[PDB]
RNA sequence: GGUGAAAUUCUUGGAUUUAUUGAAGACUAACUACUGCGAAAGCAUUUGCCAAGGACGUUUUCAUUAAUCAAGAACGAAAGUUAGGGGAUCGAAGAUGAUCAGAUACCGUCGUAGUCUUAACCAUAAACUAUGCCGACUAGGGAUCGGGUGGUGUUUUUUUAAUGACCCACUCGGCACCUUACGAGAAAUCAAAGUCUUUGGGUUCUGGGGGGAGUAUGGUCGCAAGGCUGAAACUUAAAGGAAUU
């Protein structure tokens, strides 16, 4: 997997984490 | 490692040149990187020149020419045997033929 | 001495047009394409289809009054190939073989300046 | 002291109407209440009476303008377009 | 079977008096009748014909001349100048690498109320006994050359009405005028008008058209 | 060109600024040249021109308003008309502009 | 009042009687008090001047344009709006113009217009922010505000009225051949939905 | 039409093709180069206006005013965001026809956002020469761009023949190149990547095995997308560079 698709998967994952942190707050 | 001192193109002092599109596949190519060949054909042929010569008015008029500049990307040029991949010492030669 | 028409061979890929007009271009005489002579759909642009199409044009160019033609060769042009198709040479040769006299053969491929965006994308047609 | 960080004149609206609406009103109220150069007496004394009306406090001159600016961008283009057309006809 | 070619009139096309032999060719139209007549369908035709055809000399094998028909006189079509353009291959032969291309165009109106855009093309030339292989201009020569060319094209028009301008363009008098006025700035090798196109027209003026057809 | 000649007459010559002083200088015949800003009112401009025709004194039309005229004479208040009582080392009178 | 565009009071002299005439113009951008307005066939091409449509060049920006010569201003009257002359037809004298809605209209060359754009433009770019500012906007215009939705009414009140959910129930696009009391919704709509392209 | 071959689609209501004339928005072909300018990103139709800049020339002025720079600041491709305009073309999404075991890919036909512009945001690229800036020296050559100097040179070979253009010889500055390897390098290669164990001209920034990871958390900026900053637990004997067969 090239770095940019690893980067794309991580970026989409990060705004799943700060979306679930939005509900918790 | 580095393959060419002129990295893959002819651009030292610019940073950006312009994109041109390949004739065969329409891939965007920097204009200096594109393999450029001049296309000079007769308007008819090599064998039908006589056929038109005795079947036309205005005897031996012009036999005009067709002019075109062909821009190729690297892959299309290689696949069409235009540049024909060379040896490590023979690729430093820049002569046309 | 000779009655002059305009031949206007459109030689693209995938087809070949032999569209003889009057000297002003407004009036059409025997537009016969390569798809009107062979039914195989991959040889419409072929030289054989173009030569048959050209001689059918000359068959109607005679018996209407046209004895000589001014030939205008056309590729697709625009943002396309600019190179005449395989059938333009056969169509032009068959017109000469059919007795119609020729004069002032000219290439009239529409050539832009730099222009609108050619189709294919940044990476082009990759097969 | 800088009393507000970013709302400015729109601090009168409190926490209502949304931040995007308050920023859009902020752009056009700063334009609306600004003093402009008088193109006649040369002073910074042109203020808006009503929308489209710009009056200089001195020299009494009143000029028809935009709703919230003295001159709009399309209007300056029109003035240059009309000047160019008039110049070519009188040429 | 209909055969629409047994019902057209086969007219004839002339040329203006500012040419050599004026028999251009025939024209297949329709039999003019009532109920949407086919007589005024011959008023707007435009014919492209080579200048060597209109002069009999192969020195003008390029410069194809555009003729527009104006009035239909019996079984004969009277034409007038509608434009000039070079053959495509003539441009492509002149445009070569390792030389500068200079173009100049100005819109200008004749003494007759004909508005027309007059083009011009020039190419820098290597001197005799020159060693360097390109000979480009220096972009102030180009501006100076282009200003001179724009002045000469403007000056030759605004007098010399459309018929006189046609007689001014057949022997390429403009090219010698540009060459002499530009050889003091930079040498040039292919100076050509390359194109004449009509932008606006005056009233029909049958008296001027009859003057061009004897 | 004009702004340096105006600068030199302010540093080295005699002058007065404003409408009431220019009219008074024109009335007394003590003015050699008056400079009028671009945005000067046309009634004032036509009246300062008319006194200068009686005084037979040259009038220069300053391309720039009273703000640019005030800046050009070393001041930071708006100056509508400037009359040169006598130049110093400036050649503003001798020069045609 | 009730008009976004400012009004210019322009005073002329009566040609046939010793008296002054006051004319109520829609003020164009850049028109100032004390400006001399010129109106007529021989008027010069300047902002605020009134000229016939035939006596202006291509690309001229005009406002208060007459549909017919003498109707005293019909086109491009709201604030910031204008008409572009896009062509001339000398024989059978007719001027082709571009309307603020993008419509290509052919008007006689004798119809007059005022050079420039209507002043007070950019008014709709400011949000009203609240019901009170819309209340005063329509206080000076007419009694068209506030607006109760039809789905919020009972069936006796509106074609969309009633139901156990607020819904329209039938297609809101209504034919041009419908009658009064039926033409509620999108009358003779060629298309619906968000415009794309 | 389109393709490798087809199918989708349009078409006797005339498609495709031909001619004349418009409209719209983009874009500036060929000339176009181991050529130019800019701090970079970038910048190619004409003309006008505006402010700016390098180089050269100078027996002009000032006289150390300089070099590199935490913090701090301006600009910053494309994509993307906001609000108007404009929206021809191509075209993330989507639709559809094929191929194929499947194909939500490549190929084909449409097509929203976008692509253009105005006013604001963003601040990232293999933003590359993967090569910081300033200064000095070390080897030979030809070409080229700009400025200058000199030919009792050619073009205007028209009685001792303007200015440009060209030729020859220098010089300054610039984009580069060729040869060689003094010298360097792990090598590829390099006139800098040389003047380094015979180790010091000045100065800024960055790295310390591979992963986890530019992740988590906190702070800050941003409308958002995200940017900047930035771990630890844990895990591992290699990962990696250049060249040889
Ligand atoms: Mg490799
Ligand atoms: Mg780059
Ligand atoms: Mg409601
Ligand atoms: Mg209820
Ligand atoms: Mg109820
Ligand atoms: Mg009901
Ligand atoms: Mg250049
Ligand atoms: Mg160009
Ligand atoms: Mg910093
Ligand atoms: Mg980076
Ligand atoms: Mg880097
Ligand atoms: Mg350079
Ligand atoms: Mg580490």
């Amino acid at each position: 997997m090239r770095a940019k698709w690893r980067k794309k998967r991580t970026r989409r994952l990060k705004r799943k984490r700060r979306k679930v942190r939005a509900r918790s707050k | 490692p580095k393959k060419r001192a002129s990295n893959g193109r002819n651009k030292k002092g610019r940073g950006h040149v312009k994109p041109v599109r390949c004739v065969n596949c329409s891939k965007s190519i920097p204009k200096d990187k594109a393999i450029k060949r001049m296309a000079i054909r007769n308007i008819v042929e090599a064998a039908a020149v006589r056929d038109l010569s005795e079947a036309s008015v205005y005897p031996e008029y012009a036999l005009p020419k067709t002019y075109n500049k062909l821009h190729y990307c690297v892959s299309c040029a290689i696949h069409a045997r235009i540049v024909r991949v060379r040896s490590r010492e023979d690729r430093k030669n820049r002569a046309p033929p | 001495s000779q009655v002059f028409g305009v031949a206007r061979i459109y030689a693209s890929f995938n087809d070949t047009f032999v569209h003889v007009t009057d000297l002003s271009g407004k009036e059409t005489i025997a537009r016969v394409t390569g798809g009107m002579k062979v039914k195989a759909d991959r040889d419409e642009s072929s030289p054989y289809a173009a030569m048959l199409a050209a001689q059918d044009v000359a068959a109607k160019c005679k018996e209407v009054g046209i004895t000589a033609v001014h030939v205008k060769i056309r590729a697709t042009g625009g943002t396309r190939t600019k190179t005449p198709g395989p059938g333009g040479q056969a169509a032009l040769r068959a017109l000469a073989r059919s007795g119609l006299r020729i004069g002032r053969i000219e290439d009239v491929t529409p050539v832009p300046s730099d222009s609108t965006r050619k189709k294919g994308g940044r990476r082009g047609r990759r097969l | 002291a800088k009393r507000t960080k970013k709302v400015g004149i729109t601090g009168k609206y409190g926490v209502r109407y949304g931040s995007s609406l308050r920023r859009q009103v902020k752009k056009l109220e700063i334009q609306q209440h600004a003093r402009y150069d008088c193109s006649f007496c040369g002073k910074k004394t042109v203020k808006r009476g009503a929308a489209g009306i710009w009056t200089c406090s001195c020299c009494k001159k009143t000029v028809a303008g935009g709703a919230y600016t003295v001159s709009t961008a399309a209007a300056a283009t029109v003035r240059s377009t009309i000047r160019r057309l008039r110049e070519m006809v009188e040429a | 079977v209909v055969d629409p070619f047994t019902r057209k009139e086969w007219f004839d096309i002339k040329a203006p008096s500012t040419f050599e032999n004026r028999n251009v060719g025939k024209t297949l139209v329709n039999k003019s009748t009532g109920l949407k007549s086919a007589s005024d369908a011959l008023k707007g035709r435009v014919v492209e014909v080579c200048l060597a055809d209109l002069q009999g000399s192969e020195d003008h094998s390029f410069r194809k001349i555009k003729l527009r028909v104006d009035e239909v006189q019996g079984k004969n079509l009277l034409t007038n100048f509608h434009g000039m353009d070079f053959t495509t291959d003539k441009l492509r032969s002149m445009v070569r690498k390792w030389q500068t291309l200079i173009e100049a165009n100005v819109t200008v109106k004749t003494s007759d109320d004909y508005v027309l855009r007059i083009f011009a093309i020039a190419f820098t030339r290597k001197q005799a006994n020159q060693v360097k292989r390109h000979s480009y201009a220096q972009s102030s020569h180009i501006r100076a050359i282009r200003k001179v060319i724009s002045e000469i094209l403007t000056k030759e028009v605004q007098g010399s009405t459309l018929a006189q301008l046609t007689s001014k363009l057949i022997p390429e008098v403009i090219n010698k005028e540009i060459e002499n006025a530009t050889k003091d700035i930079f040498p040039l090798q292919n100076i050509h008008v390359r194109k004449v196109k009509l932008l606006k027209q005056p009233k029909f003026d049958v008296g001027a058209l009859m003057a061009l057809h004897g | 060109s004009i702004n340096q000649k105006l600068a030199l007459v302010i540093k080295s010559g005699k002058y007065t600024l404003g409408y009431k002083s220019t009219v008074k200088s024109l009335r007394q015949g003590k003015s050699k040249l008056i400079i009028i800003a671009a945005n000067t009112p046309v009634l004032r401009k036509s009246e300062l021109e008319y006194y200068a025709m009686l005084s037979k004194t040259k009038v220069y039309y300053f391309q720039g308003g009273n703000n640019e005229l005030g800046t050009a004479v070393g001041k930071l208040f708006r100056v509508g008309v400037v009359s040169i009582l006598e130049a110093g080392d400036s050649d503003i009178l001798t020069t045609l502009a | 009042s009730g008009r976004g565009a400012p009004l210019a009071k322009v005073v002329f002299r009566d040609p046939y009687k010793y008296r002054l005439r006051e004319e109520i113009f829609i003020a164009n951008e850049g028109v100032h008090t004390g400006q001399f307005i010129y109106a007529g066939k021989k008027a010069s091409l300047n902002v605020g001047n009134v000229l016939p449509l035939g006596s202006v060049p291509e690309g001229t920006i005009v406002s208060n344009v007459e549909e017919k010569p003498g109707d005293r201003g019909a086109l491009a009257r709201a604030s910031g709006n204008y008409v572009i002359i896009i062509g001339h037809n000398p024989d059978e004298n007719k001027t082709r113009v571009r309307l603020p809605s993008g419509a290509k209209k052919v008007i006689s060359s004798d119809a007059r217009g005022v050079i420039g754009v209507i002043a007070g433009g950019g008014r709709v770019d400011k949000p009203l922010l609240k019901a009170g500012r819309a209340f005063h906007k329509y206080r000076l215009k007419r009694n068209s505000w506030p607006k109760t939705r039809g789905v919020a009414m009972n069936p006796v009140d509106h074609p969309h009225g009633g139901g156990n959910h607020q819904h329209i129930g039938k297609a809101s696009t209504i034919s041009r051949g419908a009658v009064s009391g039926q033409k509620a919704g999108l009358i003779a709509a060629r298309r619906t939905g968000l415009l794309r392209g």
